[PDB]
């Protein structure tokens, strides 16, 4: 159909972020199962294979900001292959990783629909500027590059001259924040950008939350909007094996009903799954449920609901 | 204060006491931790005084098994077959470290060591403080204790730390000193102690019919 | 399982100014680790509880700084007798990991090691091996090559060396290798030179002898 | 400020209560690290360090009320010292011990504001008089004596001369209650007291129940709120180790939302941690889950939101 015309784009890349093993995001994500899962609902599947991310040798920083020549290029590389994917009409499912890829994500993305929304669904913001990061690693930087309303207040990253800020501020939107840091929490009050954090949710329920969530993106205009997630996001009971597991998560239910919603509105255009690490993993069970839910998550992206589908002939045959 | 008696030296090719002392019992949590010599510090396990709750390391859970002996103060880390070892309190800082442990991870044989030495009376070639130096070699177990001329001679004195053989995990010391050449008619004597094997080494170098 | 990053791997100041160290954590453990004093041949010893608070009258130049991951340990008071293998150990994350070692040590200048060789006794002639010693003495980093010559036959494989503590009377180092051989291969060559190559000598300096020259 | 100005008082305590190791809450609470992570934002914290209480050997119960002086005693040395704290004008953080210590708790808070209310946030209703009681372990009776209605229904026990019951019966609600007695039950129902038991939470939801909470209190006048808490109050997946675990207890996400919804108040006055026993941890690893939490729970009455904080300074610089 229009929805769930998937292109499938992984890409094993870990260098915004030190813990090495979020480069097995791709070979876990298939070799659980993916496309094949996808493949029995009307799914028209089509992977474009693990991008052949290079390996720049003198990744010299900036001051806090590290590695951001090999993450640009990676990001470049991924913008222009998304891109490319959405020329095809498909929904650009990118898998990872790290949010430092959402970066080229949705770049690639705004190139072919200028008019999207992101749901930025993870634990932290990830909208420190280089200025205000303290780490440095660029999964912590991916929203500041994006907004237009920050242009100026990003210095000139060696290998992000591509990159164009390319949505507002009043079009994305956080669902499940629990771990912001001080410089996140003032520009996330400063550019008054519509947020969904652990204390909204735990007050409304996450019926009204998503309600309120496509009333404030969709309620003007039908646009497509672009779902980004991280696992973390989720409580770490569900998913443990990821990068920064911060307690008190969204459970397993709310996540999927969230992608149960937005797959309701029929307008997801392009879907974004990061952060996953097998290598965290204290035993490999933990890793099977860590990616037992991440694959629920997308296919409840596509139609897979809790109550069942069905393909449209009688049964009683 | 909370002082603690660890025991103790050790060669296998295993029980560590960790004996509390000086305080009331069943108020701090022993928690156990290595040292890899010259490594970083690797942490084992923290066991409470109340039951042998074990939380140990996901790589130390087969090796490392903390039991719990609540009735008198010590606390047992046992080992089934190469660094020092650590017993601490307040699991959330810590400030309580024991003395100790060091236990190798060893099948050689206790042996008194097999000093080489040259001693010169600085009159090698033409130097004026010319060195010397004991070359003391194949001993088994750590330390040997090395003075010059009974612990005389102690300015210049660089002993050097056990360098272990690949040969027969015999370690390799060489304690060394700089003289004058107008100390020709003083010899130096290395008087090497390996005390765990009970051996005493005393040595001194001449010349070969020189000019 | 969150990695400890200590930038500093090993560091070398002076007794004088500000020696502010860095544990950067693998996430926001948010003001939860500790710092450590583990002095040579110690056992460690707590310095700061959560990236402040001076335990129990550590004297006056601890402090730190926190929120919410790069992590510092300020030396205000530099107090040379701190130099010490220090380590950082979060807390509040399962299990326990420390830092890796963040030595300090003593800066004086670049000292040329006073090189001495020598040859193997012949008492150890007379056990059927051949170990050569070469010293280098009273010099300045730790950073220093030594190459052995065997007739002038760059080998190795055959050397085992050791390294001196920084001494605290001239912050010196001490280095010596030992060239290790059978008896056999001692017997076929005679000019056995140590080319030492440090920051306090110009020019490698090979230290030679001959078999059966002293 | 007015908020997070903090005045701790740890209350190492446990003789109305079996179980022994609840003397190591304050100890554990101090070596995990409160004060610490309280001093980031503005708080005043000033300790005034574990009271010396004594210890009475012939400590001759009552009927079933067990060990009434030893804990008499405790109590009234603690109402003086939290009057005093207050009389500083300071927050009275207050941890201990049990439930018995909250009867000097809020005795000298309302030396100092007689017109407070109390939101009691335990799995039990707390209630029991001295005739209506079972085990008589006092941590099971706090509530009796503070409630005026219940004058002439309290015996005089040994120990509890200065006492003198402090708020009326609506002015006090409970949250979480999933384990009553009938005697419990029965006087929660004869006296009328509103209370937000487990049934009505999973009816309406932890915010609108934290709505109709703080309507039902400060609805008609804005007064000082003594929120005191019970760690069992919590489902025992968060904090196994304390006394009474009893299951289908609140999430941690909910308790966070109570604590942060009480801190948007800005009428916190004084708070209670109790029943910490770091000695019903079948690991260490789970005191070490017990006590985070409580430890977020109180960093969230200080302003620590999930949403994250910031101080009031431009961090474009
Ligand atoms: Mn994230
Ligand atoms: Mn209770």
């Amino acid at each position: 159909a229009k929805s769930r015309t998937i292109g499938i784009i992984g890409a094993p890349f870990s260098k915004g972020q030190p813990r090495g093993g979020v480069e097995e995001g791709p070979t876990v994500l298939r070799k659980a199962g993916l496309l094949e899962k996808l493949k029995e609902q009307e799914c028209d599947v089509k992977d474009y294979g693990d991008l052949p991310f290079a390996d720049i040798p003198n990744d010299s920083p900036f001051q806090i900001v590290k590695n951001p020549r090999s993450v640009g290029k990676a990001s470049e590389q991924l913008a222009g292959k998304v891109a490319e994917v959405k020329k095809n009409g498909r929904i650009s499912l990118v898998l990872g990783g790290d949010h430092s890829l959402a970066i080229g994500s949705i770049s690639g993305h705004a190139r072919v629909h200028p008019d999207l929304g992101v749901i930025w669904v993870d634990a932290h913001t990830d909208i420190n500027t280089p200025l205000t990061t303290t780490s440095g690693n660029l999964h912590g930087q991916p929203v500041s590059f994006l907004l237009k309303e920050l242009k100026g207040k990003i210095p000139d990253v060696p290998g992000f001259s591509w990159v164009t800020p390319c949505i507002s501020a009043k079009d994305i939107v956080y669902i499940g924040l629990r771990d912001v840091d001080p410089g996140e929490h003032y520009i996330l009050k400063t550019l008054g950008i519509k947020y969904f954090s652990m204390t909204e949710v735990d007050r409304l329920g996450i019926g009204k939350v998503m309600e309120e969530t496509l009333s404030y993106l969709l309620g003007r205009k039908k646009r497509p909007i672009h779902l980004s997630f991280d696992v973390d996001g989720l409580d770490p009971s569900f998913t443990p094996a990821t990068g920064t597991p911060v307690v008190g998560g969204l459970t397993y239910r709310e996540g999927l009903y969230i992608t149960e919603e937005i797959y309701k509105t029929g307008l997801l255009s392009g879907l974004d799954i990061m952060e996953v690490n097998p290598s965290l993993g204290k035993t490999p069970e933990e890793v099977t449920r860590t990616v037992n839910t991440a694959v629920a998550i997308t296919l409840a992206c596509f139609g897979l609901a809790r109550e069942g589908n069905h393909k449209p002939i009688d049964y009683l045959n | 204060e909370v002082q603690l008696v660890q025991s103790g030296a050790e060669v296998k090719k295993v029980k560590v006491s960790c004996k509390a002392s000086g305080y009331t019992f069943t108020d701090y949590y022993m928690n156990w931790v290595r040292q890899a010599p010259g490594q970083g510090l690797e942490w084992i396990g923290v066991i409470s005084p109340y039951n042998g709750g074990t939380t140990y390391n996901q790589k130390f859970k087969g090796k490392a098994t903390l039991t719990v002996d609540k009735s008198t103060s010590t606390a047992y880390m046992e080992l089934s077959s190469t660094a020092v070892y650590y017993c601490v309190y307040d699991l959330y800082y810590f400030d309580y470290w024991g003395q100790g442990t060091l236990v190798t991870v060893s099948s050689a044989s206790t042996k008194g060591p097999s000093v080489f030495p040259l001693a010169p009376c600085s009159r090698s070639t033409s130097e004026s403080t010319a060195a010397l130096g004991c070359l003391v070699k194949d001993y088994f177990p750590e330390p040997v204790t090395v003075s010059w001329n009974s612990g005389a001679l102690t300015s210049g004195v660089h002993t050097f730390p056990a360098v272990l053989q690949s040969s027969g995990l015999y370690s390799l010391s060489s304690v060394v000193t700089v003289p004058s050449s107008s100390l020709g008619t003083k010899t130096y004597t290395c008087n090497v102690d390996h005390k765990p094997s009970n051996t005493k080494v005393d040595k001194r170098v001449e010349s070969k019919y020189g000019p | 399982e969150i990695v400890l990053t200590q930038s500093p791997a090993t560091l070398s100041l002076s007794p004088g100014e500000r020696a502010t160290l860095s544990c950067r954590a693998s996430q926001r453990i948010s003001n939860d680790l500790h710092w450590y004093q583990q002095k040579p041949g110690q056992a460690p010893r707590l310095l700061i509880k959560y990236a402040s608070q001076s335990i129990s009258g550590i004297p006056s130049r601890f402090s730190g700084s926190g929120s919410g991951t790069d992590f510092t340990l300020t030396i205000s008071s530099l107090e040379p007798e701190d130099f010490a293998v220090y380590y950082c150990q979060q807390s509040n994350s399962w299990p326990r990991t420390f830092g890796g070692g963040t030595k300090l040590e003593i800066k004086r200048t670049v000292a040329a090691p006073s090189v001495f060789i020598f040859p193997p006794s012949d008492e150890q002639l007379k056990s059927g091996t051949a170990s050569v010693v070469c010293l280098l003495n009273n010099f300045y980093p730790r950073e220093a090559k030594v190459q052995w010559k065997v007739d002038n036959a760059l080998q190795s494989g055959n050397s085992q060396e050791s390294v001196t503590e920084q001494d605290s009377k001239d912050s010196t180092y001490s280095l010596s290798s030992t060239l290790t051989l059978s008896k056999a291969d001692y017997e076929k060559h005679k000019v056995y030179a140590c080319e030492v190559t440090h920051q306090g000598l110009s020019s490698p300096v090979t230290k030679s002898f001959n078999r059966g020259e002293c």
